[PDB]
């Protein structure tokens, strides 16, 4: 197609969804905030004004066709554009010296490029919400509204825990009744944070408390996880680079770090755990079909989500407890140190490990969980020069991994994992792989003996719910929360989309096929734990095995009238219902406030008011100590609370 | 403009900027000179070593700190003046057998030895020969000559606080770390001494005491924080007290007063459950008066209040 | 000079003034916040810190020797060095979105790289100064009292005018008695901003006006200075245009501008000026030494110090004004269009155009003038690929130049087309160029028929003094307040040093090679302007020559 750009011929292309794509794929470029990632759409910005037969539209909604006169620069246009810009950055959060966008934000390229240097609008004050309970952590004062992360959580990840609320100038992406994102179903996977184009979804630093670690007198050890080698050469802008886990392990020693191990020989461990577990459970033909419990944000999501499968849930830990674990409770004591001495540092790739390191059941193992992005700051605040620095092995007996453990870092790794060591232990016959979809990848496996099984593996989650509800062929379900496995992790550096992605899959791909032993057993140190350490069955229960409970939301969220923050109390509950409010209930709280106004000087009395207690016609209702009185009153109350 | 290189400045007349020492003002001071610089005391004493010997002049002092010291005494004591002590003099002997003891009512609990850039000594330290060597082995020194007693009645954190504000009112402000970590350990502890203290306050504050004195550029912020560490050091116990509660001593709380903050009080109970004087008698939803007619100023109040608004 | 560094072999410079520069040049990098610009001086960020024999010290005053072990990178010092960079930042005003230094600040990129996503250090209030009276604007909430501005000032450019007051945490720099720029004895020379790494120096900017005219009915003009196309290649990150001026003129068409002219036009038709003038006074001997008056800078200098040479001045205004005159004069009568009907742009390398487009003298020529930075912003907004954007000549009939009037744009550019319009109109026999040091360079002239004379360059103001007190022997000065002249004026890219503007006037050069008119003569526009316009000397003073006046507090 041809086509005039502010008067010169132009040839666009045959077929064109809009001009602004159009023009993009040419090599022109007009200023826009709508696509900003993976996950965006067209027309919120309204920055794309071009003007085209005197009326001036939006390039990305304006279908091409033969021979258009468009107009990309008027003086209009530019006034327009300006306008919109300043409009947004009026309500900005403009600190951008704390941002976690810092140096990598469009809207801040974009003041920088637009001399934007005042704000001739008002600052405007808005009901900002300021989430910072879980290791995603929300600031909606710098949010865009741009509803990426909105898509990223409901499309693509299918738990839909993000959404717009309210409208016009309070429009804020936040969750239901702003409840704090630790206490909503949220999975922690990063993917939002993934996503985000500016600072409004972020990723807790906790760089500090490894620094006063470190410059305390506690035995700091290290632990690198397999995928976070593989993608941190982008945050340096560098090519990819097998070897940079030896780099990064000299790094770490440099700064203070006494032992550095590699998180593979846990990934080896672990699937020669899971291994042996599913074999059982293969013979005994029970608690099938199996699920990998590899990944937190996966295990949340079914602790939520499938009550029922929990107990179709590995037992295993994770390669970082299983590995923290075997630290702090072998290694220690091999040393000759209380375990209160070592503090140990994981680098993942993940925001759901630190989730996981908080956990219950994992209490005290492992001290902090640095992501990769926490990883890179901390090299570059010491401005050596990481691809000169050295490279020397991680340390012993910890530090050696086969191909398999360091497979785990992308999609189907553990799957891989599992099948070499039953393989090691009784042959495989074939395996046939089919593609359902595009994140999907079945398995039929057939064993030596005769006995053959099928195993699934689902990276992106989102896709589990229909795999699960239609698919019931299948004895091992792996499911990876991130689209590609670890790779695209919610902690890994910026920007985090598909190329990405398979690029650092190719590069973890080339680190796994220069390692020489290739399945767990083949690893030595690994069978020297087992035989000195794990040769019992009880210590590797207690070592290796962990156990999951449901999870289900407790809201009371009761209306509060005259609260009392704490201490013993008689919490009076007033229903606020239809039927309650037919006759009494609310003068009966008014009589009972004015009473806690004249009395009750103390927090001994709590007024609330709460709903429906699906006690009607039986008179107004009002709860005492979680009590139910029926034909309550003033006096009816005032006795009880006698 | 007691550093060399800010007094050479000043002479000049510039701003008593100190600079970087590699040459030193002995190779190079005023306008690029050669410059000898020395106290007062220094220039006194040379002529009486001159005119006796240097074994008479050795005679009274120490091994390695012979002569004598003038220190100008202050602080309640029955008789504070300039005193003139043998090096190796104990701080006990001049703070009872020529200071006389305290006046009435006054009890021993620290004495400073060297102002801002000095220690804060206890009853543990008091019994000590002043030696240049013995001090410096002992977190302390013995300073310019300045000596003040403490008494019981004064608050160290309060010590501390104020000798950060002279530090603060006094730096050059030529150099990051004194210029803005003397206004922010300055700013924690005048948090500290009205009750709005943390426990990550006191940690912010060590680890900022820290770096101020590893970093400065010249004398004065390097010993910027000399009165928080040694004050830390000695009385921990009175930093706690003023973080989960009142000022031991009182001096903090004989002249402040309590206030309740109605732009964040909702009017709930607790208050009177504690207060001894009832001094509350609030409306219940609205905000809490603090009836200050009968208020011992016990400070549970503040100890005990979910939403922190006892100010 | 053999070292170690955190455990290995490094090989250093034998004679180096600091550890932190040997490892520079060898290559380890040490963060600090000292070393900024060419004015830069050591000891004050306090963040190169380093471990040597045990105890912590700063690498910028450690004088290296032999076998010395340094550990960079330490807890310790990883803690320390977090900590001055959040009391920094703790202070400092971080709005990057407004600020000038945005995408270019070290301050922004260790904030970025330290992980620095909070602040326990609570944010004290400082009585800071902001102020927006002179086209410099100042502000200093971003400042981070470096001192660098203190010593371009002083040292560089000679006049001084803004000084460190108060102590401690009111540590400010500012004008006496925090008195506005405006009404100092501040040149608006702009080195200062040229040499600020953060927004506490900046430039005002007047984008707005701008799209405002572009908006109105108005007829926008535009003229571009010789310089702006010699260092405009810069904010883009690409490599020099020689074409560049052109891709602009086709650019600011596609915007809206109705005509794009060349002040380098200006610079002929004031060559010529002031050639003729000098010559005048040279024959009679009356008011001497002449200086050329095309810096304002310079002019302002000169009237806040040396109230006695005013009449000594060139009477020539700037090509700025001389060109923004006739265009406004002439250009619009033979229009058929009124004077207020025109919106006249200048776009210009300096901030003291600015200052003189808003004089009395010139009120109501050039209605807005914007710096190369300027420029640069309007091209960004646009997105458009300006190494892709096809060229075209300026408009006539003010669009060519000689390679004397686009010789401007670098020091000694007056003064060599003042000679070659001399050695046009009176033979010149020899020139015996001298160099008595950096920035000074005296020549012997001798001409055909007379005798001969000597004419100075000073570029650089601060050298002024000097070179005036000592020398009383030379009949022309001309006097450029900035290094290297134009191309390393204050409204320039950032960052702009000795490097950067060598390499601009070697771009300016390079364009000037490709020129044929070589003389101002030889140009047939300015020809025809002189004999249809300025025929009579009555209107070439009334639309050629200004006034100055004294100033004083
Ligand atoms: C903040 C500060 C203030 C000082 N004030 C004085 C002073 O008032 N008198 C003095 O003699 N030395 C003072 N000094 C000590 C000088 O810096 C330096 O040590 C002096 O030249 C030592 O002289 P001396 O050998 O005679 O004792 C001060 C040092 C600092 C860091
Ligand atoms: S998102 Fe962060 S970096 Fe971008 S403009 Fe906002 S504060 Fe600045
Ligand atoms: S972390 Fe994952 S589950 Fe949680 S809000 Fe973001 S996208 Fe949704
Ligand atoms: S939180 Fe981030 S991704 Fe979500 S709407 Fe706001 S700017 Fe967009
Ligand atoms: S797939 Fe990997 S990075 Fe993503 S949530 Fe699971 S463990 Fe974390
Ligand atoms: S430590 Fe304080 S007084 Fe000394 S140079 Fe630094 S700012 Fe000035
Ligand atoms: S306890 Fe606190 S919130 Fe409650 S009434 Fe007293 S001051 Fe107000
Ligand atoms: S400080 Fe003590 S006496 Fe005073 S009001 Fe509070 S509880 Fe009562
Ligand atoms: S100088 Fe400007 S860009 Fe740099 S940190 Fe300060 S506000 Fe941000
Ligand atoms: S513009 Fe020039 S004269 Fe004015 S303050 Fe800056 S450096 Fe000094
Ligand atoms: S104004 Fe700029 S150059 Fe001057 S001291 Fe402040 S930061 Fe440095
Ligand atoms: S030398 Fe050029 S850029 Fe510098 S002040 Fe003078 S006219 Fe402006
Ligand atoms: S690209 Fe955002 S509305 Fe067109
Ligand atoms: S309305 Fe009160 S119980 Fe239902
Ligand atoms: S480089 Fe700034 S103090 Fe050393
Ligand atoms: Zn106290």
């Amino acid at each position: 197609m041809k086509i005039y750009v502010d008067g010169r011929e132009v040839i666009i292309n045959d077929n064109e969804r809009n001009l602004l794509e159009a023009l993009k794929n040419v090599g022109i470029e007009i200023p826009n905030l709508c696509y900003l990632s993976e996950a965006s759409i067209y027309g919120a910005c309204r920055m794309c004004l071009v003007e085209i037969n005197g009326q001036i539209t939006t390039s990305c909604t304006l279908k091409p066709y033969e021979g258009m006169k468009v107009k990309t620069n008027t003086p209009e246009i530019y006034e327009m554009r300006r306008n919109i810009l300043e409009l947004i950055l009026a309500t900005h959060n403009r600190d951008c010296t704390t941002c976690d966008r810092n140096g990598s934000c469009k809207l801040q390229k974009y003041a920088e490029d637009f001399g934007i240097r005042k704000i001739r609008f008002e600052a405007l004050k808005k009901e900002h919400v300021r989430d910072e309970s879980a290791p995603v952590v929300r600031d909606t004062s710098k949010c865009i509204l741009c509803g990426d992360c909105v898509r990223v959580c409901e499309e693509i990840q299918g738990v839909g825990v993000i959404e717009f609320a309210k409208r016009g100038f309070e429009s804020v992406v936040t969750t239901a009744f702003d409840t704090p994102l630790i206490e909503t179903e949220c999975v922690l996977c990063g993917q939002c944070v993934a996503y985000c184009p500016t600072g409004a979804l972020s990723i807790r630093n906790d760089i500090d408390k490894l620094i006063e670690a470190l410059e305390s007198d506690k035995i700091v050890i290290g632990m690198i996880a397999p995928a976070v080698r593989a993608a941190i050469q982008e945050e340096f802008g560098i090519d990819e680079d097998v070897a940079m886990a030896e780099k990064l392990v000299s790094f770490l020693k440099t700064i203070g770090f006494d032992k550095v191990f590699d998180v593979s020989f846990g990934a080896d461990l672990v699937a020669y755990e899971e291994a042996h577990e599913f074999y059982e459970r293969l013979k005994k033909g029970e608690r099938l079909p199996q699920f990998t419990s590899c990944c937190p944000a996966w295990v949340k999501h079914a602790e939520h989500t499938y009550p029922q499968y929990l107990q179709n849930l590995s037992s295993v830990k994770s390669p970082q407890q299983a590995l923290g674990t075997v630290i702090k409770k072998i290694y220690a004591r091999k040393l000759g140190v209380p375990e209160e001495k070592i503090f140990l540092v994981s680098f993942m790739p993940c925001t759901a490990k630190k989730f996981e390191a908080e956990r219950e059941e994992h209490e005290g193992i492992v001290d902090i969980v640095l992501t990769t992005r926490e990883l890179a700051q901390l090299i570059k605040m010491s401005r050596i020069d990481i691809n000169r620095v050295e490279p020397q092995p991680f340390d012993r007996p910890y530090g050696v991994s086969s191909q398999a453990g360091l497979g785990f870092g992308k999609a189907g790794g553990v799957f891989s994992c599992v099948l070499s060591v039953l393989n090691e232990e009784i042959g495989i016959e074939k395996v046939d792989v089919k593609s359902p979809e595009d994140g999907i990848r079945v398995a039929e496996v057939t064993l030596k003996d005769g006995t053959s099984f099928k195993g699934a593996v689902i990276y992106g989650l989102g896709k589990v719910k229909k795999f699960l509800e239609e698919r019931k062929d299948v004895e091992i379900i792996e499911v990876m929360a991130c689209n590609y496995g670890c790779v695209g992790g919610g902690g890994q550096p910026y920007p985090n989309d598909s190329r990405i992605r398979e690029h650092r899959a190719k590069v973890l791909r080339d680190t796994m096929g220069i390692k020489s032993l290739l399945t767990p057993v083949e690893n030595l140190f690994l069978m020297k734990l087992y035989e000195e350490d794990l040769k019992d069955e009880h210590t590797r229960h207690e070592i290796l095995h962990t156990t999951y409970r449901p999870r289900r939301r407790y809201p009371e969220k009761d209306v509060e009238i005259l609260p009392v923050p704490n201490g013993e109390k008689r919490t009076v509950k007033v229903c606020l219902g239809t039927s309650c409010y037919t006759k009494g209930s609310y003068e009966i709280l008014k009589k009972l406030v004015d009473y806690v106004k004249e009395n009750d000087m103390e927090g001994k009395i709590e007024v609330l008011g709460t709903f429906c207690v699906e006690n009607c016609g039986a008179s107004p209702n009002v709860i005492v100590d979680d009590k139910i009185i029926g034909g309550a009153t003033f006096e009816k109350v005032l006795e009880e609370l006698s | 403009c007691g550093e060399e290189t800010a007094l050479l400045a000043s002479i000049e007349g510039k701003r008593g900027m100190p600079r970087p020492k590699p040459p030193f003002p002995a190779q190079s001071g005023l306008w690029g000179k050669p410059t000898l610089i020395n106290n007062v005391e220094t220039y006194a004493n040379i002529p009486r070593i001159l005119r006796d010997g240097v074994e008479n002049y050795r005679k009274r002092g120490t091994e390695n700190s012979p002569g004598t010291k003038m220190f100008s005494v202050a602080g309640p004591l029955k008789a504070t003046g300039i005193i003139e002590v043998e090096f190796g003099t104990t701080l006990r002997d001049i703070i009872y057998n020529i200071c006389g003891g305290f006046v009435e009512g006054e009890e021993f609990k620290a004495v400073q030895i060297g102002g801002p850039s000095g220690a804060c000594l206890s009853e543990d330290f008091i019994d000590m020969p002043l030696d240049y060597d013995t001090l410096k082995k002992a977190d302390a020194m013995v300073g310019s000559g300045g000596i003040v007693v403490i008494t019981k009645k004064t608050c160290m954190v309060e010590v501390a606080r104020f000798f950060l504000d002279f530090t603060k009112r006094e730096s050059c402000g030529k150099c990051v770390p004194c210029r803005e970590g003397t206004m922010q350990a300055y700013n924690i502890l005048e948090k500290f001494t009205h009750g709005k203290a943390t426990y990550e306050d006191l940690k912010t504050l060590e680890h900022l005491s820290k770096t101020i004195k590893t970093a400065s550029l010249c004398g004065l912020g390097k010993t910027a924080p000399n009165p928080i560490l040694s004050t830390l050091k000695l009385f921990r116990e009175e930093y706690i007290a003023h973080i989960e509660g009142e000022c031991p001593s009182g001096m903090c709380t004989a002249f402040k007063k309590y206030v309740i903050n109605p732009d964040i009080c909702k009017g709930c109970g607790l208050c009177a459950r504690s207060c001894p004087q009832n001094a509350i008698t609030g409306e219940r939803g609205k905000p809490y008066t603090i009836d200050q007619e009968k208020c011992v100023k016990c400070g549970l109040c503040a100890s005990k209040c979910p939403f922190k608004a006892i100010e």
